[PDB]
């Protein structure tokens, strides 16, 4: 037996079907992640990603910041929370500008078919081309993704701060 | 020697060939141009000279430093 | 507001906010199309 | 020691010099 | 008790009680899943039993080297995290189970690459199954001996309580 | 894309054409040399600027000259 | 052991010779790949399969090198800037945020306990560096337990990072000695050539020799 | 669009100034200065002779409240698809038409009413700053004078 | 990937990051810009000269203002051989208490002035922190004139 | 095993084409071989030819031409290289007129030919602001 | 930037490009400008700029600090 084969029977792609790229564990694990989980609107994907990211982002800032405390301090928690929230704001700014400069679409998975059927004799790159058919690959989709990331980041950072305070106080 | 290496590491062959051109002009003016035409070191040889001088200079500096320090004390 | 509060008002303002907005504007400008 | 009024009006005049700078910057074109 | 992998020399197609002679393919897939999960968990349990007995670096020593005693000494908030991790792993395994072409114990998705299996692949799967069975018997014996005697594996062996 | 020019000092020795890695140069009929052929550059959009063409030129100061210009994904040799 | 100049000179000389010889081994591996490698005779063997996924190897080695360099050296720079800012409790020091090399200390403990427990026929540890008594000859220390603290953690990770970068340069030279996305026929240019030209944005030092040149520099740094 | 947003903020800030005056008058607005040992040397304002004058704790609290409101604003800015009124104009959208010297006299919760009140509030802030600069008293002192004394009482 | 090197269409068509790098490094080479004439060249150079002189005057005004505001010019007048001139105050959040104490000069951490502006301004007849402020005001006015 | 029967017996390499040769352009080289010779890919390692029609896809024209130059060592000459745009827009590239560029063919006009040597080039100062 | 030239940095950048293109959770983000190594002239300029800035900074620090710490 051989556990490495050309990806999708194409020996010319710059890719391989290894026990890591195309394993059933990899398939299921990546399909349960918010970025690829089926049945999620882009706002929901952004909200979940932001929640998880703020939740694990408050950690390093609170623990190793400039205002640490070997005991529990409200000032240390507030400093870590503010740093995490501002980092989420910076990431949201990056997401917003990236989406602004990347896509020009409001409804995908159709425009591609329209220009593959009804011809696309225009300036292209909006009618024709169009990389990716996901709802995240639109101006509207990425805007809602960034909004969800930002709101979920705030909520997750607050939740993680509350959990840290409870763990440090009642344990 | 380590600083000398940086002449070969930072520069390029064309400048040295064009300088050798004027030096050869002077030699021809004085009828002393060699029959074996002088050419600047090839690019690969320039890199080899640079790395050899760099290694020699650095290793010799550390050699002298270590030996003097550990023999004195 | 005393004059000695001006450093604490301005240094964060300039040295953090101005980079952010300048980066936003420059990235948007250099990533434009025609 | 200079007063708050002295620093404030210098800041205001500096703002005016800034608006004159962008006008020159925009006039030198994109 | 089929052309399934796991039939070794000492007892080929070992179904003395005929559990598989009447079961359909789905029940047999369930049986293979249970056997493989038990075998893997038992291999981990046996290795942990021994290593814990002669090495427990974590928790700043303490956590008495006898198993079934350190079971009641872990902070009980580390128990929760292990439980949640096992739960997430088995949720992922459940998600794997609905992938097309799924095989009972195959969570790596080897069916994607292994069409027309060889004798080496079958032999390695049988090796895993047999090691799992031996580890199941071994961990059952470990737990029973520690319950009845009170000493751990290398402690009971060292004293000579055999 | 880079610019490639051919000069009438061409002797039609074909060494430039058989050294081009991207099929930019070709040999075309001519009446200015013994070989009756001169190099041409009809596919400069594929020119990468490696200058292998003028490394194989035997004429005194070259008959094929490559002038580097605007860059393109083809001229930059980008497989991505 | 009490002739400190001899010990220092022997160690430094042998480490230098080792680094040079390792760079030479990488160079001659690249030379073999350029010259003596036959694609037909190596169909689907280990050498072929390594070349077939050279990208993955080099990209992950690049990531590891960046991770190790960022961490080791930036911890050094963080210590430097915390000390320069008068914040002595924010350093990566023993009296501060401490990075104890626990794995190496465990090994040191295992060796000093080996005589009588795992090496029952030994009377003393193999080396007093792992632990034990101070051995002095004529009031001069011959050997003594070498304590490992946060300072040794940082320098050991610096060693790992430098070694990884040298391996990156040399392995990139060996694997990309025959072809690449830039020059699909790099093997036809030989092992030793300066470039392919100013095109493709510039194709300096694409050889495999120019990788043994950069690797020589990085070996000098590491040693 | 910018005029409408700035008018809304000016009205809300007239409310905030009234609240700040009330808090200062009524024993709220914590006393003292920030702890340099707790919040680093960036809160230190000056060292006259062996004592470190720090940022007042009242200023820090007011800055935190303003941070709350500004954060709400930033969220609404990066929430364009879920807010009733966006901060910026969409490509294509055209700016509402200027109201003119006098906006239409339409009482109630109308665009003209909010427009007029925002202009009035912004002019009031301009006049307040001008009076404070010309005469030389504190902003809250000017508001207290302009309310007869019913604020800082 | 377009419109940044407005002065060069050849760079604006570059699909790589080289366009951004070369856009910076060719911005002031006006003679190489697209659709270029000599009259536009001299006029743009003239305007750039004006902006440059404005920048110089603003820099001098800033030095004057910061000496007047955070310096010790007046104290240095009475004892020029013992008092060390102060360039400007320091506000850096990364300072520890030790750094604040070491850089502390009079009322706030500050940098000693190594530009010799104290001696130059004292020689030309400046004795007050209000004389420096007048100079800063006048220089900002001159910068506005040049812009 | 493979998508098409005419593909060379290659096991796939992480050096093939990328997202660029799905939205900008891809290059295909076709050739017929008498023997299933073992050859080295321009991207990765060793592949096996088909005793008949062979078709390979690459991300660059240079890769296809390097493969073709390698094919000449196998006495293979009929190799032809095409450019494919994002849709099936096939354009024959290398044997443009059916004759290799090194051999003179009638019907070719000189492109980029100057009727003077290098020394006849105009002075750059006379080429200012055009 | 002066000793190591291009060509060695283009292939490494190509490997990084492949790594980014072939990894999940990061395929969602793609560059607009193709990342390439700095040009030969640009690399020379950048190395010269680093050399000069480091030269000036280290000598300014040395001269100022030495004068201050030696002459009171
Ligand atoms: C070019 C001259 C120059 C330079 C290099 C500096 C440098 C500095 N000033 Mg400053 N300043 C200047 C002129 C200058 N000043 C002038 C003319 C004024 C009067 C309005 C001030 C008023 C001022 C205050 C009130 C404060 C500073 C502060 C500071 C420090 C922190 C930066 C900051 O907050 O800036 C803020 C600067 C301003 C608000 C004024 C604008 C500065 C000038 C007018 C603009 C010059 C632009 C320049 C020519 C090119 C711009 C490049 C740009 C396009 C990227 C820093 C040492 C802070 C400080 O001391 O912290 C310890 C502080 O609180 N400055
Ligand atoms: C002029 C430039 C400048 C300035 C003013 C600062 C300022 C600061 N830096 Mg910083 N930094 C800079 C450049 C700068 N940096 C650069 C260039 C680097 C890279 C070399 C760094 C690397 C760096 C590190 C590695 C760290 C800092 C930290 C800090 C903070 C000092 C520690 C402290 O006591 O605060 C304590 C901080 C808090 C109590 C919370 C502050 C959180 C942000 C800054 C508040 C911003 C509020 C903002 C308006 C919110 C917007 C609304 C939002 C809610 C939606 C301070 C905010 C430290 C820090 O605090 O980390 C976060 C720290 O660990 N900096
Ligand atoms: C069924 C498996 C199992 C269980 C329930 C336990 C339970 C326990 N072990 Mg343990 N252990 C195991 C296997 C197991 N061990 C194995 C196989 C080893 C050999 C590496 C060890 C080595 C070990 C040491 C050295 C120590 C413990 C200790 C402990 C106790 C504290 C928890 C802890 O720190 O774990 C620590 C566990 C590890 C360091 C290794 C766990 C590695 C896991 C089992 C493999 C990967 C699991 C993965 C997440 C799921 C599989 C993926 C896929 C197959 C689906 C606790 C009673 C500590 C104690 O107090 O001793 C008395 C202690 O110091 N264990
Ligand atoms: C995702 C990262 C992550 C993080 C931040 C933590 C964080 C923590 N774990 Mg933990 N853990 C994780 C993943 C993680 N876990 C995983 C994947 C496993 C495997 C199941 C465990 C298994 C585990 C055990 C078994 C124990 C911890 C414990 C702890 C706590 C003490 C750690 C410490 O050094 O004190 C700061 C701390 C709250 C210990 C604890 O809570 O005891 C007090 C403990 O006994 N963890
Ligand atoms: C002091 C000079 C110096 C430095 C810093 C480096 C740094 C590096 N070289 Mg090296 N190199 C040097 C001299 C140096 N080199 C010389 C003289 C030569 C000539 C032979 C080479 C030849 C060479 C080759 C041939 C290769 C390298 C590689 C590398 C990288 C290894 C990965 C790594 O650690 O990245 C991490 C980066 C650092 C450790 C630098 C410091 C970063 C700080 C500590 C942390 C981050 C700071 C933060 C982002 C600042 C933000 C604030 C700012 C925006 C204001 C790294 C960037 C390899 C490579 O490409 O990378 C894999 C490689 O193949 N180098
Ligand atoms: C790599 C080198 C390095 C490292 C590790 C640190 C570390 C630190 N610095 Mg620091 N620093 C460095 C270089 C470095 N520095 C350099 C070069 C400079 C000079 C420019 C400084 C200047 C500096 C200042 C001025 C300050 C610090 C401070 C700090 C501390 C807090 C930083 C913080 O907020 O974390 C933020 C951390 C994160 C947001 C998370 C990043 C790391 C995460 C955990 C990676 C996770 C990877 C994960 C495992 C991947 C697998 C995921 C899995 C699910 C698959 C921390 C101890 C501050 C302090 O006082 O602390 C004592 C401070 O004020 N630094
Ligand atoms: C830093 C100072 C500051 C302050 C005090 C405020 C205050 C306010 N903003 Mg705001 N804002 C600011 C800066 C600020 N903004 C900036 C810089 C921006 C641009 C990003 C915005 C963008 C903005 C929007 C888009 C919105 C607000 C809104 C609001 C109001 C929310 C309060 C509330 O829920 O009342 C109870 C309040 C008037 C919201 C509003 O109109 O009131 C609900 C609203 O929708 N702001
Ligand atoms: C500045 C105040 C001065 C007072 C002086 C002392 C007080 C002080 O110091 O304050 C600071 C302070 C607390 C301040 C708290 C504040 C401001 C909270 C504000 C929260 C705002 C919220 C939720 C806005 C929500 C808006 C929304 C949803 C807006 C919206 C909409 C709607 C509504 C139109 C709906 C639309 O619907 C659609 C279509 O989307 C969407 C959108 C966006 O348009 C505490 C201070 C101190 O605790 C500290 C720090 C230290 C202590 O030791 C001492 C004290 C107690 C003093
Ligand atoms: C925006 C504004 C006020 C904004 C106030 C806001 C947001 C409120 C903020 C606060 O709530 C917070 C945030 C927090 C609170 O704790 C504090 C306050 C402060 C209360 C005033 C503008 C005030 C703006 C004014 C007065 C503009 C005057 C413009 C004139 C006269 C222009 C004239 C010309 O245009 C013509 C006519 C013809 C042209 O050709 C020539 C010229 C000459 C340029
Ligand atoms: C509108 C305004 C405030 C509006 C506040 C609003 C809407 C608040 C709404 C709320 O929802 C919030 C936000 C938060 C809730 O919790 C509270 C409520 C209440 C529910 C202030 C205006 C305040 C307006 C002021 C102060 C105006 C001052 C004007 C002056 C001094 C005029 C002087 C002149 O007229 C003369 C004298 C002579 C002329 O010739 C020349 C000039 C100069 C024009
Ligand atoms: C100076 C220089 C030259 C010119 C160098 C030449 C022509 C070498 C001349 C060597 C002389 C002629 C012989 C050596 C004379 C020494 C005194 C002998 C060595 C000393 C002994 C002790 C070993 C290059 O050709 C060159 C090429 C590429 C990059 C950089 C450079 C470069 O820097």
């Amino acid at each position: 037996v051989s556990f490495i084969k050309p990806y999708r029977q194409d020996p010319f792609v710059g890719h391989l079907a290894t026990p890591i790229t195309t394993s059933a564990f990899t398939r299921a694990y990546l399909k349960v992640l918010p970025a690829y989980r089926p049945g999620l609107t882009p706002l929901s994907r952004g909200a979940e990603i932001g929640f998880t990211h703020g939740y694990f982002l408050i950690g390093p800032f609170y623990t190793y910041g400039p205002l640490r405390s070997v005991e529990f301090s409200l000032t240390s928690l507030a400093a870590g929370l503010l740093a995490a929230i501002t980092l989420l704001l910076i990431l949201t700014v990056g997401l917003s500008i990236y989406g602004q400069v990347t896509y020009d679409v409001y409804d995908n998975a159709l425009i591609v078919k329209l220009v593959r059927q009804m011809v696309g004799s225009e300036r292209t790159q909006d009618l024709p081309q169009i990389k990716g058919t996901s709802e995240l690959d639109t101006v509207l989709g990425w805007q809602k993704f960034s909004e969800g990331f930002f709101s979920g980041g705030l909520i997750g950072s607050i939740v993680a701060a509350v959990g840290i305070a409870l763990y440090s106080t009642y344990l | 020697i380590w600083a000398f290496s940086l002449m070969f590491l930072f520069s390029g062959r064309g400048y040295w060939q064009e300088l050798i051109e004027s030096i050869v002009w002077a030699h021809n003016k004085l009828k002393v141009a060699p029959s074996i035409q002088p050419r600047a070191l090839s690019i690969t040889q320039g890199r080899a000279v640079g790395v050899a001088h760099y290694l020699l200079g650095g290793i010799g500096t550390t050699w002298a430093f270590f030996l003097a320090r550990i023999i004195s004390v | 507001m005393s004059l000695d509060l001006l450093p604490s008002f301005f240094v964060p303002l300039v040295g953090l906010v101005l980079p952010l907005f300048s980066i936003i504007g420059l990235f948007l400008y250099i990533e434009k199309e025609n | 020691m200079i007063y708050d009024s002295q620093v404030y009006i210098a800041l205001v005049i500096a703002v005016v010099a800034s608006v004159l700078a962008i006008r020159l910057g925009a006039t030198l074109y994109n | 008790l089929d052309g399934m992998i796991g039939s070794s020399a000492p007892f080929k197609n070992f179904d003395p009680l005929g559990f598989a002679a009447k079961a359909d393919q789905k029940t047999l897939n369930k049986y293979r899943e249970s056997e493989l999960k038990h075998g893997r968990v038992a291999m981990l349990a046996v290795l942990g039993w021994i290593v814990q007995e002669f090495w427990h670096p974590l928790y700043d020593g303490k956590l008495s080297s006898n198993p079934l005693k350190a079971l009641t000494e872990v902070p009980l908030i580390g128990w929760a995290q292990i439980f949640v991790a096992i739960n997430v792993i088995e949720y992922l395994q459940n998600k794997i189970k609905e992938l097309p072409g799924y095989r009972p114990g195959d969570y790596l998705g080897t069916w994607e690459w292994v069409e027309q299996s060889d004798e080496g692949w079958d032999s390695y799967q049988t090796k895993e199954l047999n090691n799992g069975r031996l580890a199941m018997v071994a961990i059952a014996g470990l737990i029973v001996q520690d319950l009845i005697t009170g000493q751990a594996a290398l402690e009971q062996i060292t004293a000579g309580n055999t | 894309s880079h610019t490639v020019k051919i000069y009438d000092t061409c002797i039609g020795c074909t060494q430039c054409v058989r050294a081009c890695p991207t099929d930019v140069l070709e040999m075309v009929p001519w009446d200015g040399c013994k070989a009756g052929q001169i190099a041409s550059a009809p596919r400069t959009e594929d020119c990468v600027g490696c200058k292998r063409c003028e490394t194989a030129c035997p004429t005194d100061f070259l008959s094929v000259r490559v002038y580097l210009g605007g860059e393109t994904t083809r001229s930059l040799g980008l497989a991505y | 052991a009490i002739d400190y100049p001899t010990q220092l000179s022997l160690f430094t000389h042998h480490v230098w010779i080792g680094g040079f010889c390792i760079v030479g081994g990488a160079a001659h591996g690249a030379i073999f790949f350029v010259r003596d490698y036959n694609a037909a005779n190596n169909y689907n063997n280990l050498i072929d399969r390594v070349i077939r996924h050279r990208d993955a190897i080099i990209s992950h080695l690049n990531w590891v090198c960046i991770f190790l360099g960022c961490h080791s050296f930036g911890l050094y720079v963080h210590n430097d800037t915390m000390r320069a800012l008068g914040r002595s409790q924010d350093l990566f020091s023993d009296n501060a945020i401490a990075l104890k090399p626990i794995f190496a200390q465990f090994i040191q403990n295992l060796h000093t306990l080996a005589p009588g427990s795992t090496a029952p026929n030994a009377l003393t540890t193999v080396s007093y560096a792992f632990g034990g008594d101070v051995i002095s000859v004529g009031s001069k220390i011959a050997m003594m337990p070498i304590s490992l603290g946060t300072a040794d953690f940082l320098v050991h990770h610096i060693h790992a990072f430098t070694i990884h970068v040298t391996v990156l340069i040399l392995l990139k030279g060996v694997l990309y000695s025959r072809n690449s996305r830039l020059i699909p026929d790099k093997a036809n240019l030989g092992f030793r050539f300066p470039c392919d030209g100013p095109g493709r944005g510039g194709t300096c030092q694409v050889s495999a020799w120019d990788h043994v040149f950069l690797g020589l520099f990085w070996m000098y740094n590491s040693i | 669009k910018a005029e409408r947003w700035n008018g809304r903020h000016a009205m809300f800030g007239w409310i905030v100034l009234l609240a700040t005056g009330y808090a200062q008058a009524h024993g709220l607005l914590p006393e003292g200065g920030m702890d340099a040992k707790e919040w680093g040397t960036w809160v230190i304002v000056s060292t006259t002779n062996g004592e470190q004058v720090t940022i007042p704790a009242a200023r820090a609290a007011i800055a935190i409240g303003h941070l709350h409101f500004g954060a709400v604003g930033v969220f609404a800015a990066y929430s364009k698809n879920s807010v009733k009124d966006r901060l910026l104009l969409e490509p294509g959208e055209k700016d509402e038409a200027p109201a003119g010297l006098f906006p239409a006299l339409r009482p109630g919760l109308t665009k003209e009413a909010e427009m007029l009140n925002g202009r009035v509030a912004m002019l009031g802030l301009v006049a307040l700053v001008a009076v404070s600069a010309a005469t030389g008293q504190d902003i809250l002192s000017v508001i207290d004078q302009g309310l007869g004394g019913l604020l800082l009482k | 990937v377009y419109k940044f090197p407005k002065f060069s269409k050849a760079l604006a068509e570059d699909p790589s990051t080289r366009r951004i790098w070369y856009g910076i490094a060719t911005a002031h080479d006006f003679e190489s810009h697209d659709a270029m004439t000599e009259s536009k060249l001299y006029q743009k150079i003239f305007a750039s000269h004006f902006g440059h002189i404005a920048i110089i005057f603003l820099w001098t005004a800033g030095n004057l203002f910061h000496v007047a505001w955070q310096g010790n010019f007046e104290a240095w007048i009475l004892n020029p051989l013992k008092v060390r001139p102060i360039a400007h105050a320091i506000w850096d959040p990364h300072f520890g208490q030790a750094a604040y104490k070491a850089f502390l000069k009079t009322s706030s951490p500050a940098n000693l002035a190594l530009s010799g502006v104290y001696e130059w301004w004292y020689t030309i007849g400046m004795r007050t922190n209000n004389d420096l402020y007048q100079g800063s005001f006048f220089l900002i006015l001159l910068s506005s004139l040049l812009l | 095993k493979l998508k098409q029967s005419d593909f060379p017996k290659f096991e796939g390499s992480t050096g093939g084409w990328l997202s660029a040769a799905k939205n900008e352009e891809k290059y295909v080289i076709i050739w017929t071989s008498k023997d299933a010779s073992l050859f080295e890919m321009p991207t990765g390692g060793t592949a096996k030819m088909n005793a008949g029609n062979n078709v390979a896809y690459f991300a660059r024209k240079e890769q296809c031409l390097a493969l073709g130059s390698q094919l000449r060592g196998f006495k293979i000459t009929n190799y032809k290289i095409f450019r494919i745009y994002p849709p099936l827009d096939i354009t024959l590239l290398h044997p443009f007129d059916g004759v290799f560029p090194e051999k003179v063919n009638q019907g070719r006009s000189p492109v980029g030919k100057r009727d003077a040597s290098i020394g006849g080039n105009p002075n750059p100062a006379s080429l200012k602001f055009q | 930037f002066l000793i190591s030239w291009r060509g060695y940095w283009q292939e490494l950048i190509e490997t990084i490009v492949w790594a980014h293109e072939r990894t999940p959770l990061a395929n969602l983000v793609r560059w607009k400008d193709k990342p390439v190594a700095l040009s030969i002239v640009q690399a020379r300029l950048v190395g010269l700029a680093h050399f000069t800035i480091g030269y000036v900074l280290t000598y300014a620090a040395f001269v100022i600090a030495s004068t201050i710490g030696k002459l009171g």
